[PDB]
């Protein structure tokens, strides 16, 4: 029978897969933590063998027909294995698409904009232009950096995107999808028992529904940021207009976290930084990860493995080998869980350690699942379950519990307000940008946006959704979205929006589980084994079950809900309502200075 | 009388090479004195579960035959070497009866059985037509025919080679590291019991 043949095929597959995937992951670790040419070529052959084996098994797995498979775990495993991906096209189209992707990657990584009248002061984006976007206050220098990178990237990436859209559309229609947007929305598709069914076309309307009620909080935050920036820039920002695109603290306006010095509520109250306390008590990276482990065992999740302490790098090695500075949690397979993080003794690295150990705990929990189901429930779950740990670790209760913050510390309302505003600039401000960018990409891939009216549509929606106006008029020879890293390198962007919603949903569920009676932003889940079990029920599943079932296992709901997000930012929302009485909340679509 | 002719336990729990679980090694032990104290002090043991006899009384008991079965499995499967259990190892590699009288001893063997390139010399049977009977071994390498078409000996679609490799590596997690297992099975028959412990005065 076909189902028994599929069961034996998966049993035959898991043993060979786990081994080749471990070889590939170990070679990738040995390259990422000892950058050289020989470790790169070893990584290349390991990934080549693993990819060749995966495509060879995928071709045999496509012979099975899913209409006569009844057990949903085998059906989900065969669904995961039968995703050919980019291999569905012919060799010529696949090679052309790979050429376009590689040239986009190597032209984004080598992007170059240079100072007019000062030809020696030529700046790349990664070391120097991001510093200008983050720190500089000069209007003309930001206008230069923004417009120059827009010109020397959009003009060069417009035709590349023109055939990139067509090739990705061909690949998606070769994989039985309507467009490439539906191919990306297929990551949220859940096929399961009645009531847990999620469809790709549903996701758009769910995102719009969850954006229908974040909009008042975003509008009040936008009005406050606009007034403070008007204080900073006297005549270049209008009270009733949109914000200029180059005054948002980032290159693209993705995160508003760099506007915190300009938009601080209470400048006299300092932040809750505890870096100097770590310096005074002689903390090191080992103590940071040990405190993170103490947090995860206090909540009920398992301890870290001995191989985690033995094999991971938690410090810059400083013995002559080059490493990648980015923190990454690695699930190499066969019970090997590592963290690559160049941990300095700071507060940010402490929260980052909690985040990455949250990733490792998520990876450790679903190790009992079969090989093809050792992933997150969707693309948003994996980062949300680390962000919740970062949220709980940063509270003044947790910092007073572990000795970092003095025992006689008084939590006044002003530090809560400015902490919540910093959290909003990081978290709330990225949501209209994320939604507008994914909506634009979906409508471009769908063909709803005409080919010759791309730019004119985008700057309308940034005026409408994000409330951010262009500084200079752009015609259709520009490709202004393509200046972003995620879109020039073929990455889905809606995962950050879903991450943001799932994060506060998980946090409210765990705080109700822990019987916390206060404001949600002050909640700590330390010493609450029942909350850890409530979490671990979802963590143990992986993608074995539909993500709606895992979401119901944590929060008791089967869809995205932003009532926890608004409940988290409720003191800040009340404060922003209190200081927007005289001003105008909202923006006008026409270009106001 | 003087204590001599001790049973060769130093050759079972300390061999330079153990066997795959599919072709598990069996040594019969008879006509000697059973000094189980050497077994006790031979390594730190992950499990010394004894099914049917108590760990202490052993020396003062006298059995007719003692079978020492030695093999290497992965740590996660050590729970399967017990009566009444199921899995790949219990069903297709090594089965203990439900009335098993004896002990199962397992210890970690990373320093001896793990290689960084991968130890591909420890094999296990993943596919078998029927489950194994207690104390049975199958050494057959016949291609497992999982479908309806005959395999014809050559590996191919729906035809899988039954012996898979335990690719042991030193950086694996504790549940996947190689564990050496010795199963002591004590049997009494109508014959005079000739395996008893030491006597003192
Ligand atoms: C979660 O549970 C642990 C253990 O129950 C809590 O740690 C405990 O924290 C209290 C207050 O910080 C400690 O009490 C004081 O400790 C100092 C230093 O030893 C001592 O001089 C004082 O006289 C008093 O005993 C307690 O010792 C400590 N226990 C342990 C085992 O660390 C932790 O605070 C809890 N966290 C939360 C958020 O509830
Ligand atoms: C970093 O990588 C280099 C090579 O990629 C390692 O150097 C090798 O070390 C092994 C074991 O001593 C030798 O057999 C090789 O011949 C060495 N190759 C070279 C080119 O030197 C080095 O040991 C690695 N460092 C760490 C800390 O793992
Ligand atoms: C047991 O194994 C160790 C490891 O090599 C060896 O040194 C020792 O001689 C062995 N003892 C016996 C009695 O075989």
């Amino acid at each position: 029978l076909t189902e028994e043949n599929a069961k034996t095929f998966l049993n035959n597959f898991n043993q060979e897969a786990e081994d080749l995937s471990y070889q590939s992951s170990l070679a990738s670790w040995n390259y990422n933590t000892n950058i050289t040419e020989e470790n790169a070529q070893k990584m290349s052959e390991a990934a080549a063998k693993w990819s060749a084996f995966y495509e060879e098994q995928s071709k045999t797995a496509q012979s099975f027909s899913l209409q006569e498979i009844q057990t949903p775990i085998i059906k989900r495993q065969l669904q995961a294995l039968q995703q050919s991906g980019s291999s569905a096209l012919s060799a010529d189209k696949n090679k052309q698409l790979n050429t376009i992707l590689n040239t986009m990657s190597t032209i984004y990584s080598t992007g170059k904009v240079c100072n007019p009248k000062n030809p020696q002061e030529c700046l790349l984006l990664e070391p120097g232009l991001d510093e200008i976007m983050a720190t500089s206050t000069d209007y003309n220098s930001r206008l230069w950096a923004w417009e120059g990178w827009r010109a020397e990237v959009g003009k060069q990436l417009r035709p590349l995107y023109e055939e990139y859209v067509v090739l990705k559309n061909e690949m998606a229609r070769a994989n039985n999808y309507n467009d490439y947007g539906d191919y990306w929305r297929g990551d949220y598709e859940a096929e399961g028992a009645d009531g847990y069914n999620y469809n790709r076309n549903q996701l758009i309307e769910d995102v719009e529904r969850t954006f229908a009620e974040i909009k008042p909080l975003y509008e009040h935050l936008h009005a406050y940021v606009r007034r403070k920036l008007m204080d900073t820039y006297p005549s270049y920002i209008s009270p009733t207009g949109c914000l200029p695109a180059h005054l948002l603290g980032d290159m693209w306006g993705r995160f508003w976290t760099n506007l915190y010095p300009l938009t601080v509520p209470f400048a006299q109250k300092p932040n809750i930084d505890v870096t100097d306390a770590m310096m005074n008590q002689g903390w090191d990276a080992e103590r940071i990860f040990q405190e993170a482990e103490k947090f995860f065992v206090s909540v009920g999740l398992p301890h870290m493995t001995q191989g985690f302490w033995a094999n991971s790098m938690l410090t810059e090695p400083a013995d002559g080998r080059k490493v990648v500075c980015h923190p990454t949690a690695w699930d190499l397979g066969h019970g090997d869980f590592r963290i690559k993080m160049c941990t300095k003794v700071t507060m940010d690295n402490f929260l980052t350690a909690h985040h990455e150990m949250g990733h490792i705990q998520y990876d450790m929990a679903y190790a009992r699942q079969p090989f093809l189901l050792r992933n997150g429930a969707n693309e948003g779950f994996h980062e949300a379950v680390g962000e919740i740990m970062s949220l709980s670790a940063a509270t003044p209760k947790h910092l007073k519990s572990i000795g970092l913050l003095p025992s006689d510390f008084q939590e006044d309302s002003e530090t809560e307000i400015n902490f919540l505003l910093k959290q909003a600039l990081t978290i709330v401000g990225t949501l209209p940008f994320t939604y507008m960018l994914e909506k634009w990409r979906w409508m471009v891939f769908r063909g709803e946006i005409p080919k010759e009216q791309w730019m004119k549509k985008w700057w309308e929606m940034k005026r409408e959704i994000v409330g951010v106006v262009e500084p200079l008029p752009h015609d259709e020879t520009y490709c202004d979205p393509a200046s972003l890293f995620h879109v020039s390198n073929d990455y889905s962007f809606i995962r950050y929006y879903t991450r943001t919603i799932y994060q506060f949903q998980f946090q409210e569920a765990l705080c109700q589980a822990a019987k916390y009676n206060g404001s949600l932003h002050k909640c700590d889940i330390s010493n609450s084994t029942e909350a850890g079990q409530k979490l671990l029920k979802m963590l143990s599943l992986g993608n074995s079950e539909p993500w709606t079932k895992a979401l119901e296992n944590v929060v008791g709901a089967r869809n995205m809900d932003v009532k926890p997000l608004l409940n988290y930012f409720q003191p800040l929302f009340d404060w922003l309502k209190e200081q927007n009485r005289n001003s105008f909340v909202g923006w006008n679509t026409e270009w106001s200075p | 009388p003087n204590i001599t002719n001790l049973c060769p336990f130093h050759e079972v729990f300390n061999a330079t090479t153990f066997a795959s679980v599919y072709a598990w090694n069996r040594k019969r032990i008879s006509n000697c004195v059973a000094d189980y104290s050497v077994i006790y002090n031979f390594a730190p043991f992950f499990a010394f579960k004894c099914y049917g006899v108590s760990p202490t009384k052993l020396n003062d008991l006298c059995f007719t035959n003692v079978y020492a079965d030695s093999f290497v499995i992965r740590g996660n499967e050590v729970s399967q070497i017990a009566p009444g259990q199921t899995g790949n190892i219990a069903d297709y590699n090594y089965k203990l009866p439900d009335d098993f009288t004896g002990c199962v001893i397992a210890w970690n063997s990373n320093k001896l059985d793990s290689k960084p390139s991968g130890n591909y010399n420890y094999l296990y049977r993943l596919f078998r037509k029927s489950k194994l009977k207690p104390f049975e071994r199958d050494i057959s390498t016949e291609i497992y025919q999982a479908g309806n078409k005959p395999c014809n000996g050559v590996a191919g679609p729906n035809c899988y080679s039954p012996l898979q490799s335990y690719g042991f590596r030193p950086t694996y997690g504790v549940g996947h590291q190689p564990y050496r297992v010795v199963v002591l099975s004590f049997e009494l028959l109508h014959a005079p019991a000739t395996v008893c412990g030491p006597k003192k005065s």
